RNA sequence: UGAAACUCAAAGGAAUUGACGGGGGCCCGCACAAGCGGUGGAGCAUGUGGUUUAAUUCGAAGCAACGCGAAGAACCUUACCAGGCCUUGACAUGCUAGGGAACCCGGGUGAAAGCCUGGGGUGCCCCGCGAGGGGAGCCCUAGCACAGGUGCUGCAUGGCCGUCGUCAGCUCGUGCCGUGAGGUGUUGGGUUAAGUCCCGCAACGAGCGCAACCCCCGCCGUUAGUUGCCAGCGGUUCGGCCGGGCACUCUAACGGGACUGCCCGCGAAAGCGGGAGGAAGGAGGGGACGACGUCUGGUCAGCAUGGCCCUUACGGCCUGGGCGACACACGUGCUACAAUGCCCACUACAAAGCGAUGCCACCCGGCAACGGGGAGCUAAUCGCAAAAAGGUGGGCCCAGUUCGGAUUGGGGUCUGCAACCCGACCCCAUGAAGCCGGAAUCGCUAGUAAUCGCGGAUCAGCCAUGCCGCGGUGAAUACG
């Protein structure tokens, strides 16, 4: 869920990007 | 609701069967404003309910609603500090509401994995007089029959 | 941690004291208030009095603690439990 | 402990700003500080002239500073001496083109900041607070206004128990926006501490 | 620790981090708007006073 | 009643 | 039948204004009921009690203290602690005195502050070919006057705020009644969201309140046509892109519009029900707005201010520490316990804001955080920007899991002088509790609740899951 930085929903929740939510 | 009694919201009839009772039932399926997902669940079961038991889906739905409407229920009244169980006749507005509410809840208590199947089977079992929602209706009707001694406190 | 594009950070005014010791044939007690200094292989063998807000705390420097910071070995709060 | 400020409530409606200019997010604070720094000096000096308002207008490296006042005398000076002596010191802080003006106050007893200052000054002289209030209200109504109310709050007469006392005549409808109500505050220091005077003058509805 | 602190804030600091905002009017180190250079309290006092150009009470 | 300086509390 | 000692500054009668009642009547409010989602259990975030500490600065204390002052505690902030320093002081005016300095770059020591120090060399007006001597922005030091104190008293205060409460109230002038407090008006019938109106009446008026004037939203017009718009022709690298145009959508200023104005019925009236027309109907939805007063409510720490206290120190500078402690206990929250769910890929539709040591397209290196290049925009132009839920396809198959993402190892990135205490972010590994929560308890009546994301203030960065806003999807229920 939103608390797991290692997923897309987590990256959305903290407003960050990475391998699990890139641009 | 002191001043005037509230007005009953009229619902936009559904875009398939054109039936308000269908729209009301989908609203009881809906959680967190996902009416799209909600209406999608209800219609998928209508498919299931036409496959299994080839009756008309809308016809099965309404009869299941009829088999779950309770005609009597217990309420609370005073006469001193006492708290009576008073048997009351259920209004048509409330018969429909309790019937719809117990159906979704009974459906979601079922063990089928996906939501439409739970609603399909519950609407099937209800239209034949079985299911948790019917057991809930009969249960309510019983408690008003037992406390029929205090029926003279009704209003 | 600190970007390695930058340097391994030492306040210089402490690294100064360390290097003059190595040249002159150490040891000597080293009193610093720079907890933020990074321990560095030139510090191995010495004892450094690290300030913790109240006292200069001696810290003998060993090889296995080289990569750390100075304040890590001068704890800043006294606790010894409840009850 | 509840009522809202009567001017700021009506800004853009019945009351207009005391600083009229545009700026951008780059130097808005620098100019606004200048207004305050300028307006600081003026109220300090022109107090003895009964300063009832300071208007500021700006274009670029120049400023208005229109000073309303009950007695233009202490402003202008001898043939325009004080008006120069201050305008000199003025741009000595502004570093700009500071064109001081002096507008007369039609009726001073129809100005709220003046009525408050006359009461604040009267009670510093140890005058009967309850009386000074009724008189001030009496003057403002004799001056034709449609309503007046005056509030003094603190250790009246120097009592240990603080108190609030007020008087009013006619009508003062603070909830009404189209009602022109001039508001003004004056603070009176005494041997025993600070008192606070609120003046409300109701001119009319527009 | 007030006047010495309202003066030390104006001073140029040994590092650009030690610089902090400070209300030009009263001296608050907290709730200081960059736009006005004021604090939330003085901002309210001058707004009600009309000494802030164009600013007014918003309502919607 | 309120710590502040000497009084502390 | 019937004392006294001793003891009290009263004990009492009627009546008045309140407040209260497990008195009565008549009303109302998410007050209950009816519903829907939560809190109380879990892990984490944040505030607090408590303890601990050299210090864990101070305030706030039932509703109305407890994500509150804090709209940004690593240093600063910072008020606390330790230690090293400064003594007319970091700062204000005023007086002299010596140097007679202006300003900008250095040096030694030191954690820094500080202490010690060295160079570049004074405009007014002048006696000026003369040596130059004085006068003065301003500086430095000496000495006074004084400054400084987030020390105390919110039981001395101003100002501002909370609160009862958006509750329908609180009053005054004259007249009348009462020895008097006081009463009447303001009560009474009806009515309303309302002391809102109607009617009645020893009352007749009036003020603060209510409503209204003000703002956002809903329909229509007008004036405008670029950076916005593209209906219809013309080109068209196929992008409103170029011609053209302002029709439309819009944007932003001014107007229109609703008045229970009309019909039916009830009524003494005010009004109430219903209907018509209309985008909108009975105050259209939301906002701003808070009566006399109450809590000796909050704030002397935003500011102001009486009084009391400190004056080589309770003032001032610095480095470091603490404000982040942890057997515990409470509040407010975030994320969840899964299939109406989780994951991956592709594909749509917002609004309000922000943006020149700023937003940063686009390109390249890198799994990535980010780095390097590098256009455009002082911005209806260029950027933040992807909105998310949703739609399509695909996977997981009821497991402590492809649920949950705490804890911890290791490796990096960025800001910053500096991330040990004590930052955010990225990557690999780790993968805890938690199976829907005991007694108890909260919010909400409609574009609301629930859910979904977006921006802003503060701000180097950020412990923001907080706050103030914005739209997307969009319910249930009200007998009483
Ligand atoms: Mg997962
Ligand atoms: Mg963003
Ligand atoms: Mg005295
Ligand atoms: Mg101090
Ligand atoms: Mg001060
Ligand atoms: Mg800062
Ligand atoms: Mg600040
Ligand atoms: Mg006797
Ligand atoms: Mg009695
Ligand atoms: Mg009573
Ligand atoms: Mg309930
Ligand atoms: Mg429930
Ligand atoms: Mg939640
Ligand atoms: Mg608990
Ligand atoms: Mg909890
Ligand atoms: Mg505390
Ligand atoms: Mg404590
Ligand atoms: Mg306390
Ligand atoms: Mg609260
Ligand atoms: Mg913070
Ligand atoms: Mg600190
Ligand atoms: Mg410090
Ligand atoms: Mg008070
Ligand atoms: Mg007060
Ligand atoms: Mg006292
Ligand atoms: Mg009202
Ligand atoms: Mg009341
Ligand atoms: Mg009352
Ligand atoms: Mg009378
Ligand atoms: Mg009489
Ligand atoms: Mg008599
Ligand atoms: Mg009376
Ligand atoms: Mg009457
Ligand atoms: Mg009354
Ligand atoms: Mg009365
Ligand atoms: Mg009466
Ligand atoms: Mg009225
Ligand atoms: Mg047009
Ligand atoms: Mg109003
Ligand atoms: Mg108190
Ligand atoms: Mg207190
Ligand atoms: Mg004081
Ligand atoms: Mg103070
Ligand atoms: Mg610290
Ligand atoms: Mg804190
Ligand atoms: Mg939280
Ligand atoms: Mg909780
Ligand atoms: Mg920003
Ligand atoms: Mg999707
Ligand atoms: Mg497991
Ligand atoms: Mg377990
Ligand atoms: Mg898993
Ligand atoms: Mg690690
Ligand atoms: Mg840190
Ligand atoms: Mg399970
Ligand atoms: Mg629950
Ligand atoms: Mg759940
Ligand atoms: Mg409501
Ligand atoms: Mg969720
Ligand atoms: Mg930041
Ligand atoms: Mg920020
Ligand atoms: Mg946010
Ligand atoms: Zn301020």
């Amino acid at each position: 869920g939103k608390g797991d930085r290692r997923t897309r929903r987590g990256k959305i929740w903290r407003g960050t990007y990475g391998k699990y939510r890139p641009r | 609701a002191r001043r005037r009694r509230a007005e009953v919201r009229q619902l936009q009839p559904d875009l398939v069967y054109g039936d308000v009772l269908v729209t009301a039932f989908i609203n009881k399926i809906m959680r967190d404003g996902k009416k799209n997902l909600a209406a999608r669940i209800f219609y998928d079961a209508c498919k299931i309910i036409q496959e299994k038991t080839g009756q008309e889906p809308l016809k099965v739905f309404k009869q299941a609603v009829e088999n779950v409407k309770p005609r009597m229920e217990v309420r609370s009244r005073r006469v001193g500090g006492a708290n009576y169980q008073v048997p009351m006749e259920v209004s048509p507005r409330r018969q429909q509401s309790l019937a719809l509410r117990w159906l979704v809840q009974a459906a979601n208590q079922r063990p089928e994995r996906r939501a439409a199947v739970r609603i399909a089977h519950e609407l099937m079992d209800a239209a034949e007089g079985k299911g948790g929602a019917v057991k809930k209706k009969e249960d309510v009707e019983r408690m008003a029959e037992a406390n029929r001694a205090y029926a003279h406190y009704r209003w | 941690p600190r970007s390695l594009k930058k340097g391994v950070f030492v306040d210089d005014h402490l690294l100064e004291k360390v290097l003059e010791l190595n040249a002159k044939g150490e040891k000597r007690l080293i009193k610093t208030w720079s907890r933020r200094s990074t321990i560095v292989p030139e510090m191995v063998g010495h004892t450094i009095a690290v300030y913790n807000g109240k006292q200069h705390v001696p810290v003998y420097i060993t090889e296995n603690m080289v990569g750390h910071k100075l304040g890590e070995f001068a704890p800043t709060r006294t606790y010894r439990g409840h009850g | 402990g509840n009522k809202i400020h009567p001017i700021g409530f009506r800004l853009g409606i019945t009351r207009d700003w005391e600083s009229r200019w545009y700026a951008g997010k780059k130097q808005y604070r620098h100019l606004l500080l200048e207004d305050q720094r300028i307006r600081g000096l003026l109220e300090k000096e022109l107090y003895s002239a009964g300063l009832a308002r300071v208007d500021i207008e700006r274009a670029a490296d120049n400023v208005a500073v229109t000073v309303h006042v009950a007695k233009p005398g202490v402003v202008i000076g001898r043939g325009g001496e004080r008006i120069r002596v201050l305008r000199e010191e003025l741009a000595k802080l502004t570093g700009k083109n500071v064109a001081l003006n002096v507008q007369e106050v039609q009726n001073p007893n129809l100005s709220a900041p003046l009525v408050a200052q006359r009461v604040a000054e009267q009670i510093e002289r140890r005058f009967a607070v309850r009386r000074a209030i009724k008189q001030a209200v009496q003057r403002v109504m004799e001056s034709g206004a449609k309503g007046a109310k005056v509030i003094v709050s603190g250790r009246i007469g120097g009592a240990e128990q603080a108190r609030t006392e007020w008087a009013a005549q006619g009508r003062v409808p603070l909830h009404t926006l189209r009602a022109n109500i001039d508001y003004g505050f004056a603070l009176a220091r005494t041997t025993y501490g600070v008192l606070g005077v609120k003046a409300y003058i109701f001119l009319g509805e527009v | 620790a007030r006047k010495a602190l309202i003066e030390k804030a104006k001073r140029t600091p040994k590092f650009k981090v030690r610089a902090y905002t400070r209300c030009v009017r009263c001296g608050r180190a907290r709730s200081v708007y960059r736009f006005f250079g004021l604090c939330r309290i003085c901002l309210r006092e001058l707004a009600h006073k009309g000494q802030l150009p164009g600013v007014r009470k918003a309502s919607w | 009643k309120t710590a502040g300086x000497p009084h502390k509390r």
